[PDB]
């Protein structure tokens, strides 16, 4: 129907600054029809402001909103360590209501490199008939990583998931897993299991591989 | 108080019926626009449906002819009934009233999980992470297990019996091609005590009744 | 061969379709046509309308016709509001603003009017009726301005938390959305009533 682009995908603040989320509309919506939405984690969603620049009761005044036609705006002008969340923009002037794909708002910290660690399927999982490499991302940031798995120096892509953990409380970080899975015949096929890693806190990929 | 207070979320497979429940106090439900609003897992927001005050009703197109929104004003309550379900509702489903231009949607309910499946409940298998070779960044070194082919959600992993909580990564179950869930959960310890110290895991499967405890050591 | 009544009388239609002022959709005007004679042909083509739908009846047959009365409702709304002034549509204006009965026979007429209707700093005479307890009746006009009770606590007639104005304005600019811009609409019923017919098509008498 109408679709509702935010833009940036994550917003990386410090607690203080200025947060300015954005939102376009496919179509021309009418003010008096736009909502900001915040939502933490567990949490239901919580109505910020509605006709783009009325807050709701209970909202404190840091939280303002404009625009017009296409493009709408949110801004908060002293972030404070509660705002961290996922905001979605709305309109609701057009059958069907629909909402934005929201934008994350996380902390922002220094660079840390992330300690890459790799492990073989275990003997015991290997007799059951799969087998499953895992490759281990530790505390890291900001949470832009490639992952590649290589087996004998070949792209492998297809047979892995990526799991992430939240932002931590304390020191701000991200985990990541990568798992690859395979059958016991074609993980005995190959030699070399490496995994390969992209990001800002390395100067070069760095690459964790063992033999079968 | 304010309050809307959901239920009859739960488990399900395709085809199956599921009645949802939304009481309300502080706020009458046939004198206001009462919506339904869902999130799939790791999603955004998408609307579902909404009655009015004088019994309007829309759906969305996605769902139009197997919902059907209802209310009962003697009990101040709101209803969802969902038939013929499929997989791809399977989401946190809102209740919530909407104000319009004249305030927008402000009361929320905590959220009541639907879940839309195929597999039987089974117990977890346990594998473990066996630290390989050094394993060293600068001294340190890490294991876990990986908590593999299980279903339904969730399941609670601690370390030592609860008594190791420092420096432990319990990542987001991943739902896989097989339909069942599979976790994994690290722990980062130093490669001096590796010896020292035996680590296990305490992995817990209420609805199946499944409690295992693996041992994780150098291999 | 042809027998009409002897009216010479014109129908007031440019002063319907053609006036300066229109109505809010909650307060529509009613005009009664009785006495007078209407070519609906060229009220088809005398204007490019957006919208000219008839129910039941049909315009080239409708000169053909007399009518005991004929009633002229008016009112401006939203571009994409039109399609709920039609029999059997619910929404919220059908429920709350402008009803037409499921058996109706008639026609609806409605044209763009944002040259006419938006303003530069917006329009805010045009209001429409958001909070209601229950559909309305099939041509049912509701211009109370009582505060809207939402919540089990009584307003006593000051605005707050579940007390609501029940009237709200739409933001009419020229700027607008397609969708969001004013468009005059004008609904035609027609009454059989048991009584001499004073409201006929264009056509002439013999003997
Ligand atoms: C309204 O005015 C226009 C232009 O003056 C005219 O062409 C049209 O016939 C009028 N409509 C009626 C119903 O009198």
């Amino acid at each position: 129907q109408i679709v509702l682009t935010q833009s940036p995908g994550t917003l990386s603040l410090s607690p203080g600054e200025r947060a300015t989320l954005s939102c376009r509309a496919s179509q021309s919506v009418s003010s008096s029809y736009l909502a900001w939405y915040q939502q933490k984690p567990g949490q239901a969603p919580r109505l910020l402001i509605y006709g783009a620049s009325s807050r709701a009761t209970g909202i404190p005044d840091r939280f303002s909103g404009s625009g017009s036609g296409t493009d709408f705006t949110l801004t908060i002008s002293r972030l404070e360590p509660e705002d961290f969340a996922v905001y979605y923009c709305q309109q609701y002037g057009s059958s069907p209501q629909t909402f934005g794909q929201g934008t994350k708002l996380e902390i922002k910290r220094t660079v840390a490199a992330p300690s890459v660690f790799i492990f073989p399927p275990s003997d015991e999982q290997l007799k059951s008939g799969t087998a499953s490499v895992v490759c281990l991302l530790n505390n890291f940031y900001p949470r832009e990583a490639k992952v590649q798995w290589k087996v004998d120096n070949a792209l492998q892509s297809g047979n892995s998931q990526e799991s992430v953990t939240e932002q931590d409380s304390k020191d701000s970080t991200y985990s990541l897993s990568s798992t690859l899975t395979l059958s016991k015949a074609d993980y005995e096929k190959h030699k070399v299991y490496a995994c390969e890693v992209t990001h800002q806190g390395l100067s070069s990929p760095v690459t964790k591989s063992f033999n079968r | 108080q304010v309050q809307l207070v959901e239920s009859g979320g739960g488990l399900i497979q395709p085809g199956g019926s599921l009645r949802l429940s939304c009481a309300a106090s502080g706020v009458i439900v046939s004198s206001n626009y009462m919506s339904w609003v869902r999130q799939a897992p790791g999603k955004g927001l998408e609307w579902v449906s909404v009655i009015y005050s004088g019994g309007s009703t829309y759906y969305a197109d996605s769902v139009k002819g197997r919902f059907t929104i209802s209310r009962d004003n003697s009990k101040n309550t709101l209803y969802l009934q969902m038939n013929s379900l499929r997989a791809e509702d399977t989401a946190v489903y809102y209740c919530a009233r909407d104000l319009d231009v004249s305030g927008g949607m402000d009361v929320w309910g905590q959220g009541t999980t639907v879940t839309v499946s195929s597999a039987s409940t089974k117990g977890p298998s346990v594998f473990p992470l066996a630290p390989s070779s050094k394993s060293t960044s600068g001294g340190t070194a890490a294991l876990g297990c990986l908590v593999k082919d299980y279903f339904p959600e969730p399941v609670t992993v601690s370390w030592n019996s609860g008594a190791l909580t420092s420096g432990v990564h319990t990542f987001p179950a991943v739902l896989q091609s097989s339909g069942l869930y599979s976790l994994s959960s690290v722990v980062t310890v130093p490669s001096s005590s590796l010896g020292t110290q035996t680590y296990i895991c305490n992995v817990n499967h209420k609805p199946s009744n499944t409690k295992v405890d693996k041992k994780v050591e150098p291999k | 061969i042809v027998r009409f009544p002897n009216i010479t009388n014109l129908c007031p239609f440019g002063e319907v379709f053609n006036a300066t002022r229109f109505a809010s959709v909650y307060a529509w005007n009613r005009k009664r046509i009785s006495n007078c004679v209407a070519d609906y042909s060229v009220l088809y083509n005398s204007a490019s309308f957006s919208t000219f739908k008839c129910y039941g009846v049909s315009p080239t047959k409708l000169n053909d016709l007399c009518f005991t009365n004929v009633y002229a409702d008016s009112f401006v709304i939203r571009g994409d509001e039109v399609r709920q002034i039609a029999p059997g549509q619910t929404g919220k204006i059908a429920d709350y603003n402008y009803k037409l009965p499921d058996d109706f026979t008639g026609c609806v007429i409605a044209w763009n009017s944002n040259n006419l209707d938006s303003k530069v700093g917006g329009n805010y005479n045009y209001l429409y009726r958001l909070f209601r307890k229950s559909n309305l009746k099939p041509f049912e006009r509701d211009i109370s301005t009582e505060i809207y009770q939402a919540g089990s606590t009584p307003c006593n007639g000051v605005e707050g938390f579940n007390c609501y104005f029940p009237l709200q304005s739409y933001g009419f600019q020229p700027t607008n959305g397609v969708g969001y811009q004013p468009y005059r609409v004008v609904v035609l019923s027609f009454e059989l009533l048991h009584a001499p017919a004073t409201v006929c098509g264009p056509k002439k008498s013999t003997n």
